[PDB]
Formats: C-alpha cells, sequence, structure tokens
C-alpha cells in the first residue's frame, strides 16, 4: 500500500461552522493577526489575546460545530492504511479527532490545550483562561510543532495530499515541494486554487465536504 | 523549515 501523508488547513473545517481567514483583509474574526497571532501581540495585551482564544475555545465546543463529510473520509482513510497514513493539520480544532483520526500532528498547536510558558509542557484545557498561561497555539515567528516527524514522512510519502489550505503560510506551504523532491505524487483538494497549486500534479476544486470523500473513495477503490 | 511565516512581510 502507498504511504499517504495528508496536510489539512482551515478550509476542511469551514463547512463545520469554523469560519476561515478572509483573504480580502488581514483580519481573523475582525482582529488583526499582528494583535492576536504573534508573541508580541500577546506581550502587549495579554488579556485581549487570552479573551480572543477563550472565545475561539468556547465556539469550538458548541453543539452546532461537528465534523463534516471531509473529516469523516480522512478517518476512513486512516482505517484502511494503518501506519502507512499520517495526518498533519494546521488547524487548532479537534474535528479530526472527533471524526475518528488518531495520532494527528497539530503542527500549529491545539485550542483545547494551554501551555505553562516557563515549562514547555502542554496541558489539557477546555474552559476559559483567567489570571502566566498561554494558548498552546503556534504564533507567527514561532517554530511549528512535530516538524521532525513531518519531514520524515514527507520524504517517505508515495502520495501527498493538501486539503483546505491556501499556500500562504510557511513552512506548511512548502510541504508540496518537499514531497515532490522525494518523488511523491502530489494532490491539492481545495475550494479554490491555492497560492502553490501550480506545484501539485493532481488537483480538484469544490467544497471539501464533496471533494474529499470523492477523492478518498477513488483512492480506496484503486487499492482493491 | 523555519518559523511560521506568512508570504507577505
Ligand atoms: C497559526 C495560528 C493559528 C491559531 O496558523 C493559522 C493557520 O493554521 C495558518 C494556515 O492557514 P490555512 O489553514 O491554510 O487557512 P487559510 O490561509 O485561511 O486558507 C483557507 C483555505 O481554505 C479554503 N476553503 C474555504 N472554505 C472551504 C471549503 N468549504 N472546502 C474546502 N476549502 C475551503 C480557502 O479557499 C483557502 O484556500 O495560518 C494561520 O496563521
Amino acid at each position: 500500500k502507498p504511504r499517504v501523508l495528508v496536510l489539512t488547513g482551515a478550509g476542511i473545517s469551514a463547512e463545520s461552522g469554523i469560519r476561515t481567514f478572509r483573504a480580502a483583509d488581514g483580519l481573523w474574526e475582525e482582529h488583526r493577526v499582528e494583535d492576536v497571532g504573534t508573541p508580541e501581540g500577546f506581550d502587549r495585551d495579554p488579556e485581549l489575546v487570552q479573551a480572543f482564544y477563550n472565545a475561539r475555545r468556547r465556539q469550538l465546543q458548541q453543539p452546532e460545530i461537528q465534523p463534516n463529510a471531509a473529516h469523516l473520509a480522512l478517518a476512513k482513510l486512516q482505517d484502511a492504511l494503518g501506519d502507512r497514513f499520517l495526518l498533519v493539520t494546521q488547524n487548532c480544532d479537534n474535528l479530526h479527532e472527533r471524526a475518528g483520526n488518531t495520532n494527528v500532528i497539530h503542527m500549529h498547536g491545539e485550542l483545547l490545550k494551554v501551555r505553562c510558558s516557563q515549562s514547555g509542557q502542554a496541558l489539557d484545557w477546555t474552559g476559559d483562561v483567567t489570571p502566566p498561561l498561554r494558548p498552546h497555539v503556534v504564533w507567527f515567528g514561532e517554530m511549528p510543532l512535530g516538524m521532525d516527524e513531518i519531514y520524515m514522512a514527507l520524504s517517505m510519502a508515495d502520495i501527498f495530499i493538501a486539503i483546505g489550505t491556501s499556500g500562504h503560510v510557511y513552512p506548511a506551504a512548502g510541504f508540496v515541494h518537499e514531497a515532490k523532491l522525494h518523488g511523491a505524487h502530489t494532490v491539492e483538494l481545495n475550494l479554490e486554487p491555492s497560492q502553490v497549486g501550480n506545484e501539485f500534479a493532481e488537483k480538484y476544486y469544490g467544497p471539501a465536504s464533496q471533494v474529499v470523500p470523492e477523492f478518498v473513495e477513488k483512492l480506496l477503490k484503486g487499492l482493491k | 523549515g523555519g518559523a511560521k511565516r506568512h508570504r507577505k512581510i
């Protein structure tokens, strides 16, 4: 069986009720990234930033937020491939886990975890953060998580699939190139062509809820 | 690799 590495971004959770970064501006939930997505922003106004992520963490756990068909198809893909499958997400949501995937690598961290900044230890956390703990979230200028295991998987992959990610943020946006260097077949699945879509050998566009189960089904049937 | 970074500086 082929070794398959899947990278996901915010687009796979859009249809689950988690709104995406509007490209038109530089704003996330009507906030500038510099203010809520950098270490500097956290230092200048810790209580705004803590409130911002407290809000994201609560919204994540609302009843109307659930895995969609795309999350489910990736759980089925892992079921079929076992240890020849690796899922890497830029998302801080837990929808991959709720769908049934395991050993999900959250290269940009998790909303349901916080970090005691003196230690390096991440702690489970589902409620608000009050009065120093910080969100276990990778901000701009900080090193993504799990990169050693990710780059190893990139060099070993037979198929690399990028789903729901716009190709603006590195190093994740560079994964397709790395995969191609080590011979992987590359696939982009997205609502619209990404900033790096030209690097991919194969591509399908449309809502993830439709495009991803369609591709996964075609992949699984090609196995047997 | 490198740190998390956006395509525009
Ligand atoms: C840092 C800190 C987070 C707390 O990281 C975040 C984020 O992880 C990182 C990478 O962004 P990315 O995950 O690629 O998301 P966008 O740049 O916002 O691009 C979204 C992408 O999704 C597509 N899309 C929207 N809607 C859908 C549907 N329904 N189906 C499929 N695809 C969809 C858009 O067309 C975009 O391509 O940056 C942050 O700093």
